[PDB]
């Protein structure tokens, strides 16, 4: 019930206007700490260089205006709200193929005593990175994350990081692609000032076991008849289907190859 | 123009104008103005449906601002895509003519509460795009009543009928001229003598080649059943004379 | 204007709540009596088992409250309300692929002086029906339709046919596929008491032509070589190339019929 | 704090007006500076001549009922401001493929104390255009980009460029496309007199290493051998099956440029 008055006190419109920014004093900033944790890495998709990915991501703030005077509302340390009517900070994609740019749940977010403000919303992302294909299929493969923010710049929202690698343990292993490494760092641009983000690298490497059966085996066992046409003696009537053949299963084979890679 | 799906798809600017009689005043009382813009969401507006949808909106919904005149007159133009379905017949598949078409009508007032007049009997074609495969030879709309099945009112609806020919060059330069080309090679067999050993490779390779071109000519036209098409009907005599 | 007198008084929010159900009496029934109308046939897709059809649904039932003395208003008896602002039971799909439940365009609806209301919205309908293949291309399908309600059950509406055909007269040629008949049916189940759906089977044949002139031909003239060999005399040497391609072009048209057809 | 007095005093419902425009001194025009910055080259898709980008385009107008002193408050010289609820000028694209004509986000618009208004959503846009294929695959494509105005014309808004080409500090390079030109060109009918549009034109040359490694050598070493058959010898019997195999292998790839190609 003293909940139920505390969220009638706290989200009321005429006391909180939900879109400006929670400062007090002649414009002070506001900092945003964000951190990722995987889940699992569904695809790479190699024909169109698009990464799907399973991610949520952890932000945490600290607002002024959210404040309770704790022993009033009978030792409540700890409410939730919903994140639609709350102040957000934009945290977005920002290298996005096929453009969806929010979080996909909206979820609730923990409001402490302080204004400390604790937020987890779930996401898949198609992320876009580069494919690199001169040592297919054994090569080592790298899709970056830019997280930038909206609306706003480096004046107002100050994004600091809180562990170099990103988290991992609730990671269910991807069959294909393992991951050797992950780390995160921070980008601010010199001579602009008004650009902060925070990039993510994806060190992944194919496991080569099922491109190599079928995809390097029938292509030695198919090109290792290219030096056998002189060995024919000429009487038997037999050269010409031989060469002709081999020469029509290489250029399937030249066509399947490009097909799988991209066309970069 | 999907001829696999049988449909039609278009970019069309649907122009409406009407009176009502609530929405005039005098332009020497409000210090000469003659003509607002209001948006659409807040005055009357007609239903206009297309009755012959296939995957289609089935009304517009991009709700453009609204010209309102002092004596009442309002008018509206807001675009739309549309999905219409047409019926294709394909005979002559090099050089076809297509007769593809739309019925536009009021959805639930009769002929003695709304009415519709066409204005100009051509389809305005003042800023078309020119799609290179296909032109547009006619554009007509005829004005037609019908009485339905529900409702003793009879309902008026306009029907418009596009008549569009294929430029046929694509297909000519890359379909028949090697259909025809390998097909002057059926009759040749006769004349190669026969301690060679090398007839049936020629008359294996001319039917399985047939094959393959009755197999890729069945992906472009329908699935109907009152017609044939005529590069078909020679493609399987000339499969019947080589077996 | 005595139109718009009577469309301010009809919904009133103050007296008229749409979340409520118009009953009397203690708990009678509403009936609310559906046929459907056909407008064409759309596709038939073999490969994924969706038929989709364009269809028309005239819904009728009984109000209360929506009633006036026609003479009050200066006679009228049949005004026309805005669809969705009054209550309306919700009878949908049920078998459907892709989640498109409801209707697709929530058109006006006709009151009478009664309380009577008749509606009639159009929609397209994607059900997901069983595909017979034995008799592939000769075979006769058989597709299922079925309406239920959406949030209620069978002691408070009632659902009952109105004719015990689905209509037909304002429909176009399907050309490919043709149509032998329509039934629908009443399904109470006795056992449940909760549970009551109208259900319309379309008993649709396929044209036979054209897979006929491009499948069944090509085929026959393929398998008419398989007793030939034999009658060639061996000092040509050329049986093993007639009967390689004969077994070749066999393999080709048996994964062409199994791409045609369902995999079940 | 003093920023939430400063928006409650600037869109005051009976201070503000939506609906109309900021014209006075006798149907004054306004002007409508805009310009474009690309963000990526997403696709070109010649099969059905039709190109996906990614981009900002950046308003400027200038909006006289927005003013205040700054002394009053705080010397504030600059605040954001929901974009739904100001006015706006309709610009969309004129040639648009898929009917998608507006922008995607409704970005914030932010508002200096001049009433000068910047304001840059984001889109993606799906133009057609005319695919100019006859030095396939060195080609040098020439796709359009139109913009007008949508409910407004000439005599009420007026539509101006900044600089003569787009802005190209954000494209990242693509990968298969790559641009030469970017010119912006304003069109106006002297017969008409009530037609502003601002085109801009993008000239696309294509990288052709990819096509000429799967389409243009093994072409040339096919038609290599068409010559062939005569210096072979008629005593072995060989010259059906050097002869038939060139054709065949011919007209494999005259399907191949058939099925890429489109079919003007
Ligand atoms: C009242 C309410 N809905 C109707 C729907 C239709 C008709 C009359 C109606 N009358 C026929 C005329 N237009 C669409 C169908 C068919
Ligand atoms: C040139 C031509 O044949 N045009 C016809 C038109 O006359 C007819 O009204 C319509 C519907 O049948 O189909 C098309
Ligand atoms: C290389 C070339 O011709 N580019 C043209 C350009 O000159 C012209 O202004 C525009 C409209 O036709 O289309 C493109
Ligand atoms: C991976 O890609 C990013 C983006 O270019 C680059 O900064 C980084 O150095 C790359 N690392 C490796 C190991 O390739």
């Amino acid at each position: 019930d003293t909940e139920e008055r505390l969220v009638e006190h706290l989200l009321d419109p005429s006391r909180y206007n939900k879109l400006i920014r929670p400062a007090t004093n002649g414009s002070e900033l506001v900092t945003v700490q964000l951190m990722v944790s995987l889940a699992q890495l569904i695809s790479v998709h190699e024909r169109e260089q698009i990464m799907t990915t399973n991610v949520w991501l952890t932000q945490e703030w600290e607002d002024y205006r959210l404040t309770w005077k704790p022993e009033e509302f009978d030792n409540m340390k700890k409410v939730r709200l919903p994140s639609k009517h709350i102040w957000l900070p934009d945290v977005v994609l920002y290298n996005n193929a096929d453009g969806m740019y929010e979080v996909s749940f909206y979820s609730n977010a923990v409001v402490s005593y302080d204004g400390s403000i604790f937020w987890l919303p779930p996401a898949i992302y198609k992320s876009a990175c580069k494919i690199e294909v001169k040592h297919f299929p054994f090569d080592q493969q790298n899709c970056t994350m830019k997280f930038r923010s909206w609306t706003y710049d480096r004046t107002e929202i100050d994004l600091v990081l809180k562990s170099e690698v990103a988290s991992l343990d609730d990671f269910t292993p991807s069959g294909e692609w393992d991951i050797v490494a992950l780390p995160g760092r921070r980008n601010e641009n010199p001579d602009d000032s008004t650009y902060v983000d925070i990039t993510y690298d994806f060190i992944i490497r194919r496991k080569p076991l099922f491109y190599t059966i079928n995809l390097i085996i029938p292509c030695v066992l198919i090109t290792s008849l290219a030096i056998l046409v002189f060995y024919l003696p000429s009487d038997c009537g037999e050269k010409m289907t031989l060469c002709i053949s081999v020469l029509l299963a290489l250029t399937v084979f030249l066509l399947l190859i490009s097909k799988i890679v991209p066309p970069t | 123009v999907d001829e696999k799906n049988q449909m039609m798809t278009t970019n069309v600017w649907v122009k409406q104008e009407w009176h009502d009689y609530k929405l005039r005043w005098d332009p020497a009382d409000y210090e000469n103005v003659t003509s607002i813009r209001i948006p659409s969401e807040l005055i009357w507006r007609p239903d206009i449906v297309l009755y012959n949808n296939a995957d289609g909106d089935f009304a517009v919904t991009h709700l453009t601002k609204a010209h309102l005149f002092h004596d009442g007159r309002v008018q509206w133009t807001p675009p739309a895509i549309y999905k219409s379905s047409c019926s294709i017949d394909v005979t002559f598949f090099p050089f076809d003519q297509q007769n593809c078409t739309m019925k536009f009508g009021s959805w639930t007032y009769d002929k003695a509460k709304i009415d519709l007049v066409n204005m100009h009997s051509r389809v305005d074609q003042l800023d078309f795009w020119e799609s290179g495969e296909w032109v547009i030879v006619d554009a007509v709309g005829t004005y037609n009543t019908r009485k339905y099945e529900c409702c003793a009112e009879i309902y008026p609806d306009i029907t418009y009928a596009f008549v569009i020919r294929r430029l046929p060059l694509f297909y000519t330069i890359n379909l028949i001229i090697p259909c025809l080309l390998i097909s002057c090679l059926t009759v040749l067999v006769f004349y190669l003598p026969s301690e060679c050993g090398e007839k049936i490779t020629l008359c294996i390779s001319v039917l399985l080649s047939l094959t393959v071109f009755l197999l890729l000519i069945t992906e472009i036209i329908p699935s109907t059943s009152l017609v044939i098409p005529l590069i078909g009907e020679y493609l399987l005599f000339t499969m019947i004379f080589v077996t």
